[PDB]
RNA sequence: GCAGUCAAGCGUUCAUAGCGACAUUGCUUUUUGAUUCUUCGAUGUCGGCUCUUCCUAUCAUACCGAAGCAGAAUUCGGUAAGCGUUGGAUUGUUCACCCACUAAUAGGGAACGUGAGCUGGGUUUAGACCGUCGUGAGACAGGUUAGUUUUACCCUACUGAUGAAUGUUACCGCAAUAGUAAUUGAACUUAGUACGAGAGGAACAGUUCAUUCGGAUAAUUGGUUUUUGCGGCUGUCUGAUCAGGCAUUGCCGCGAAGCUACCAUCCGCUGGAUUAUGGCUGAACGCCUCUAAGUCAGAAUCCAUGCUAGAACGCGGUGAUUUC
RNA sequence: GUGAACAGCCUCUAGUUGAUAGAAUAAUGUAGAUAAGGGAAGUCGGCAAAAUAGAUCCGUAACUUCGGGAUAAGGAUUGGC
C-alpha cells in the first residue's frame, strides 16, 4: 500500500512514544510496529519520516483508547539526508492517525509536515497547512 | 485453527492444561470459541451452531453470527464459516497406561 | 540441540584469510577480454590516491523522482602522472598455464627505476644494466633476436611500464614497475607498438575516457591487531560477564573436537587486497590548465587543490581520475584502475554527466570560503 | 546551486554543507557549521558574539 | 513420531481430484518405558544469552505436474537444504499462550551442542515462617523467602605473525590446491486488459526504489577529546598587578587531526553443463509411444568466468655478480 | 582560608620524597569517563549507572494510636560591584 520513498534515517523504534498534530482527540501516540520493516535476531523496528506504523492512544478521548490502529509520521528529531544536500530535522516527533487505506481521518494538522510524507501520502497532503 | 485431542481418550484438550470432554454440543461449542482468535473485541457474540459434514475426516466446520460495530452508530451483523482442521496425539494421562506405571 | 534462533551469519567467507598483503601494490588478477579486430590501447593504469572532495550534478534518469535535480555526491581525485614505457614481455601457453617467455628492456633506464632494483641506493656502484645497455650500443642484433622470437610464439603479450614519482608530492623518490597487457590484435603488431614507445610517455587521456565504468585495484588501510568485535561485527556480550565482554562466547560443540575454520577470531585487520567495481569516470583533467576546478555552470578560475592543499598529500599540479564513491586503500597509496571485464549496459553506464560545481573548500576543517582569492572580498582589509 | 547564508552569524553556505533546522512555528534555521548550531541552543544572542557579521554590522566594523 | 499398502464412511447421483477411521508391513531415536553394559580414589547434574556447522520428513523463495484449477484465491505431489525463518506481555521455564509485523514466522542433531564462555531465576546443603501428618525428634520431590560459581603460562586445534636450507641477491610474473555471496519485497506500467452471467480481477518483458547480508570508505553530517588548542569560572597558594602551581585529566562552552556509525556515503559480474518436468525422431509389439539406440529445451542446483590466499620441499623470465 | 563544621579541597611549623626501572602505546582485561534519535523495547528482576541534592521564600494530600506523615508532592530565587 506505500509507494516508492528514498531511504531516510531511521529515528523512531518500538515503544517511542510521539505526538499527536491532529485534532481527532488523541495527544500521543505509542509506536508498536512498523509496516513493511524486516527481521534481524534482537533487532528493533524502526520508523522514519512518511512510515505508516501501528499506534495506540494512551493520552486522549476515552473513546480513542485500549485499541490498536494504523498512524503517519510526520515529524521527526534525527536529521536525515535529502538529495539536495541539506541536512534537516524538526523539533518534535509527531503522528497523524488513518485507515489502513491511508484516509485520514483528523481534519486539519498544526505545525509542519515533512516534505517526503507529503509526497508519498495523498491525503496527508489535503490537511496540511505547512509544507516544511 | 487446531484443535488437539486423544485417539485412546477420545477427549479434547483446552489449549492451557485441561482435558474438557467431548459432547459436541453445549459444552465443546463452549471450549471451540475460545480459541476462535476473533477477540471479544466486536462481537460479543449472536449465534453459533456447526455442520455435519463428516465423523471420520478431521475437520470440523462452525458457523458464526457476530453483530458487531463498524461506525460510530453502526451496529451490524454479519455471519460466516470456519473449518477446523482436528490433530491427533496422545493424552499423557492416558499413554500412562501403556508404561505399567497406572496406578501411581 | 538445536539453534533455538534462526540468524545469519557474521562475515564472509569468500575473503578468507584475512592476512597481510604480500606489498602495497596489489596485483591485477585478470585482464580483460581481447578483441583483435580493435587497434592497440593499454588495458590499466597506474595513480596514487590523493583525496576527497564534494561535486554537484544534474542527475538525468526518467522515471525516477529526482529527475533533473542537482544531487550533491563524493568523489576522488587519484594522482595520474604520465607513465613511461620501458619494457616488453611476451607469455606461452603450456598445458599447465601461461609461461614468461622473454623480456626486453630498453636501452636507456631513468634513475627511477634504478631505485627499484636496488635496497641500498647511495653505497651502491649503481651497476643495474651496464652490460645490457651495450647490446643496443653495438648495431642490434642480440635485440632483433629477441623481438622476433616474440612475434612467432608467445600468445599474449604484456608491457612493463613505470610512474613517474618525481612529478609527485611524496617524499618517496623510488618508482613502482609493474605489468600491464596489450589488447590490440595479432600480436605482431602488438610488439611494433611497444617497439616505438620504448622511453615514451604514455599520456592518461589515451586510456580513459570520460563517462567510462572501470574498477579499482589497491591494498586496504591496515589497522594492525585487532579484536574480534570490530574485525567480524559480532554482538558483544552482555554487562554482567566475568573476564571480558568483548568477545564471542562459544567457540563449538564438544563434536568436532576441533576448532572450526569458521568461527570467529581476533587478528589481522586491514591491509588486504581488494577489487572493487564499477566505479564511473566524471572528469579526466590535464595539467596544464588553470581551469581543472572551473566548470561551463561555474566560471571561476581554480585548480582543483583545496585552500592549503589536500590533507597529507599536496598540490596535484599533474594530470587526474575523478572517480565516483569511496576506493578501496587509503591516500597516498599506490592505486590500479582496470577497464571493467564485461560490456556494462543497464542504465546507470550508459549515462553522460555535466557538473555543476567542483568543492574546493579546505579540507583540513570546517572550511568556508573556496579560493583565497575571495576570503579576502568577504572579510576585507585585515591588519597583517 | 544557491549559496544560502548562515541565519545565526553571516556565513555562506554552499551546497551540502552544515545543518538546517526547522523551528516547531514552521521558521526555517540554516547553520554554517556545529559552532553556530550549538551556540543556537544556548540561547545566546547573536548580536553580542563578536565574531558574528550581525555584531560587526551593528558597531561599524 | 513417521511412511507404505488395503480403501469402510464421505465428497448432492461418482472407491482413489481431495479428506480419510479400522486392519496389515516397515523405518527412525526428536517422546515415554524396559534394562544395568561403562563411570561413585567425582565426566560440574535445568533454562536463557552468545556462535558455528550438519540433516530434510520443505514454512518461504526458483522451475514444473495434478484438481470438483474460468479469473482471483487456494489445496495435493515431484527435483531441491542454495538461501531466509523475526519484535514483544506473563512464567525460572523446556512446553504453552495471546499481540503485531512479514515472502515466511518449518521441524531437528552435534555427551538431551556450548558453565577454566557467562548469568544463578530454578533444582539439591546449613537459617526461617506456614499448612496436613507424627506422642516426640522429625517427614513432605506441598507453598514461600535468604544463600562464595576457583586455575590455563603447558600441548594440539583455530586465528594472525616470522623463519634456517636449495650459488648469493634484487625485481616482474605463472596458478596446483583450498575458500567463494548475495538475497528478497513493494510501487508504477502492462490494465480495470485477458477471464467472467456478474461480483470481482491477472501475468511476462520494462522502469524506479526498498528489506536482510557483505566488502570498503571519511568529502559531507553526527559521535568521541590529553592538541590539556583557545576562552570562561569556583576554592586556595606565589605581597598586589601580570603570569602560573595544586584540586589522582578541577569543572563548563567551543574544539581541528585521527579513529568511527544503515547515526554517513559508495559498490556488489555472465557463460556452460544437468535434475524435476515438457518435446522430437523411433523401435521393441506391421499399430501406438520422450527411450530402448540417438537428441532439443530446462531450476535459487553443479562447474567455470570473476573474487581471496599463493604450495614456506610447485615453477618460469630478467638485473647485477666482491683484483685491490 | 573556604564553609553550618575536627566533612571535602589548598597552604604554614614538622616529616617523608620510600613502594624494581627504562622503551613503545596491538588485542583482551582493571579503574575513571562522554555519547546523536528512542527511553526499560534489555533482563529472573531497573542489577548497574544516570537524574535529584546546599540554602532563603511560597506551598504541602490521603491516612492517624492526634504525637505524626513532612525535606511529603510541587514552584520560584542564588554571582559581581
Amino acid at each position: 500500500a506505500q509507494g516508492t520513498k528514498f531511504r531516510i534515517s531511521l529515528g523512531l523504534p518500538v515503544g517511542a512514544i510521539m505526538n499527536c498534530a491532529d485534532n481527532s482527540g488523541a495527544r500521543n501516540l505509542y509506536i508498536i510496529a512498523v509496516k513493511g520493516s524486516g527481521s534481524r535476531l534482537n533487532r528493533l523496528p524502526a520508523a522514519s519520516l512518511g512510515d505508516m506504523v501501528m499506534a495506540t492512544v494512551k493520552k486522549g478521548k476515552p473513546e480513542l483508547r485500549k485499541k490498536v490502529m494504523p498512524a503517519i509520521v510526520v515529524r521527526q528529531a534525527k536529521s536525515w539526508r535529502r538529495r539536495d544536500g541539506v541536512f534537516l530535522y524538526f523539533e518534535d516527533n509527531a503522528g497523524v492517525i488513518a485507515n489502513p487505506k491511508g484516509e485520514m481521518k483528523g481534519s486539519a494538522i498544526t505545525g509542519p509536515v515533512g516534505k517526503e510524507c507529503a509526497d508519498l501520502w495523498p491525503r496527508v497532503a489535503s490537511n496540511s497547512g505547512v509544507v516544511v | 485453527a487446531n484443535i488437539s485431542f486423544c485417539r485412546n481418550c477420545e477427549r479434547f484438550l483446552q489449549p492451557p492444561g485441561q482435558w474438557i470432554r467431548a459432547e459436541l454440543e453445549s459444552r465443546e461449542l463452549l471450549a471451540i470459541c475460545l480459541r476462535r482468535l476473533k477477540g471479544l473485541t466486536k462481537v460479543r457474540l449472536v449465534d453459533a451452531s456447526f455442520i455435519w459434514t463428516e465423523p471420520h475426516s478431521r475437520r470440523i466446520r462452525i458457523k458464526l453470527t457476530v453483530q458487531g460495530e463498524a461506525m460510530t452508530n453502526t451496529i451490524i451483523q454479519q455471519t460466516f464459516e470456519v473449518e477446523y482442521i482436528v490433530i491427533a496425539m496422545q493424552c499423557p494421562d492416558c499413554a500412562r497406561s501403556y508404561t505399567t506405571n497406572t496406578w501411581r | 540441540s538445536h539453534r533455538k534462533y534462526e540468524a545469519p551469519r557474521h562475515g564472509h567467507l569468500g575473503f578468507l584469510p584475512r592476512k597481510r598483503a604480500a606489498s602495497i601494490r596489489a596485483r591485477v588478477k585478470a585482464f580483460p577480454k581481447d578483441d583483435r579486430s580493435k587497434p592497440v590501447a593499454l588495458t590499466s593504469f597506474l595513480g596514487y590516491k590523493a583525496g576527497m572532495t564534494t561535486i554537484v550534478r544534474d542527475l538525468d534518469r526518467p522515471g525516477s523522482k529526482f529527475h533533473k535535480r542537482e544531487v550533491v555526491e563524493a568523489v576522488t581525485v587519484v594522482d595520474t602522472p604520465p607513465v613511461v614505457v620501458v619494457g616488453v614481455v611476451g607469455y606461452v601457453e603450456t598445458p599447465r598455464g601461461l609461461r614468461s617467455l622473454t623480456t626486453v628492456w630498453a636501452e636507456h633506464l631513468s634513475d627511477e627505476v634504478k631505485r627499484r632494483f636496488y635496497k641500498n641506493w647511495y653505497k651502491s656502484k649503481k651497476k643495474a644494466f651496464t652490460k645490457y645497455s651495450a647490446k643496443y650500443a653495438q648495431d642490434g642484433a642480440g635485440i632483433e633476436r629477441e623481438l622476433a622470437r616474440i612475434k612467432k610464439y608467445a600468445s599474449v603479450v604484456r608491457v612493463l611500464v613505470h610512474t613517474q614519482i618525481r612529478k609527485t608530492p611524496l617524499a618517496q623518490k623510488k618508482a613502482h614497475l609493474a605489468e600491464i597487457q596489450l589488447n590490440g590484435g595479432s600480436i605482431s603488431e602488438k610488439v611494433d607498438w611497444a617497439r616505438e614507445h620504448f622511453e615514451k610517455t604514455v599520456a592518461v587521456d589515451s586510456v580513459f575516457e570520460q563517462n567510462e565504468m572501470i574498477d579499482a585495484i589497491a591494498v586496504t588501510k591496515g589497522h594492525g591487531f585487532e579484536g574480534v568485535t570490530h574485525r567480524w561485527g559480532t554482538k558483544k556480550l552482555p554487562r554482567k560477564t566475568h573476564r571480558g565482554l568483548r568477545k564471542v562466547a562459544c567457540i563449538g560443540a564438544w563434536h568436532p573436537a576441533h576448532v572450526m575454520w569458521s568461527v570467529a577470531r581476533a587478528g589481522q585487520r586491514g591491509y588486504h587486497s581488494r577489487t572493487s567495481i564499477n566505479h564511473k569516470i566524471y572528469r579526466v583533467g590535464k595539467g596544464d590548465d588553470e581551469a581543472n576546478g572551473a566548470t561551463s555552470f561555474d566560471r571561476t578560475k581554480k585548480t582543483i587543490t583545496p585552500m592549503g592543499g589536500f590533507v597529507h598529500y599536496g598540490e596535484i599540479k599533474n594530470d587526474f581520475i575523478m572517480v565516483k564513491g569511496c576506493i578501496p586503500g587509503n591516500r597516498k597509496r599506490i592505486v590500479t584502475l582496470r577497464k571493467s571485464l564485461y560490456t556494462n549496459t543497464s542504465r546507470k553506464a550508459l549515462e553522460e554527466v555535466s557538473l555543476k560545481w567542483i568543492d574546493t573548500a579546505s579540507k583540513f576543517g570546517k572550511g568556508r570560503f573556496q579560493t583565497p582569492a575571495e576570503k579576502h572580498a568577504f572579510m576585507g582589509t585585515l591588519k597583517k | 546551486m544557491k549559496v544560502e547564508i548562515d541565519s545565526f552569524s553571516g556565513a555562506k553556505i554552499y551546497p551540502g554543507r552544515g545543518t538546517l533546522f526547522v523551528r516547531g512555528d514552521s521558521k526555517i534555521f540554516r547553520f554554517q557549521n556545529s559552532k553556530s548550531a550549538s551556540l543556537f541552543k544556548q540561547r545566546k544572542n547573536p548580536r553580542r558574539i563578536a565574531w558574528t557579521v550581525l555584531f560587526r554590522k551593528h558597531h561599524k566594523k
